[PDB]
């Protein structure tokens, strides 16, 4: 039986969910037009972007 | 055309140069939204209407 | 679309309506040229500590 | 592909094999003399 060592999946677990977290959390726009940087930089003058 | 019946165009298929509405001076208005008017070049679009 | 990359052949199958697709973080990772029906990822550039 | 990079740990699953084979040879043939002389 494989259930044995739960703790040090757990461990593993715990630090993969906070580490994928962190990158998906890129999408969102925070009150911007658009998320990609890279976008906003081509549609849109250097006055405007920052 | 008249306000109650406004008039519409769809363009594609085009090569198009928009230097020149920023050289005339014949526009009493010319504001654009979403877009930075000097970049219009350096784009495409799927339709313009 | 601007940017920097490296241009590779890709074994994508994409269909006939589709152009390009994106990653989990929302970037693009394979495009259609609009000049060959061949379609290409891009990998960025190497870099390290 | 963002920054985010892996970094290897300094001793490696040999060693640390290395390590539980001795203390195992040790208990087994010299009881705890072997920890404190
Ligand atoms: C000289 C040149 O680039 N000619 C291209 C040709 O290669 C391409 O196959 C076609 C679209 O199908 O448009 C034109």
């Amino acid at each position: 039986t494989a259930s044995a060592l739960g703790k040090l999946q757990d461990v593993v677990n715990q630090n993969a969910q906070a580490l994928n977290t962190l990158v998906k959390q890129l999408s969102s726009n925070f009150g911007a037009i658009s998320s990609v940087l890279n976008d906003i930089l081509s549609r849109l003058d250097p006055p405007e972007a920052e | 055309a008249s306000v109650y019946a406004w008039n519409r165009k769809r363009i594609s298929n085009c090569v198009a140069d928009y230097s020149v509405l920023y050289n005339s001076a014949s526009f009493s208005t010319f504001k654009c939204y979403g877009v930075s008017p000097t970049k219009l070049n350096d784009l495409c679009f799927t339709n313009v209407y | 679309l601007t940017g920097t990359g490296v241009l590779t052949e890709s074994n994508k199958k994409f269909l006939p309506f589709q152009q390009f697709g994106r990653d989990i973080a929302d970037t693009t990772d394979a495009v259609r040229d609009p000049q060959t029906l061949e379609i290409l990822d891009i990998t960025p550039c190497s870099f390290g500590g | 592909f963002n920054g985010l990079t892996v970094l290897p740990p300094l001793l490696t699953d040999e060693m640390i094999a290395q390590y539980t084979s001795a203390l195992l040879a040790g208990t087994i043939t010299s009881g705890w003399t072997f920890g404190a002389g």
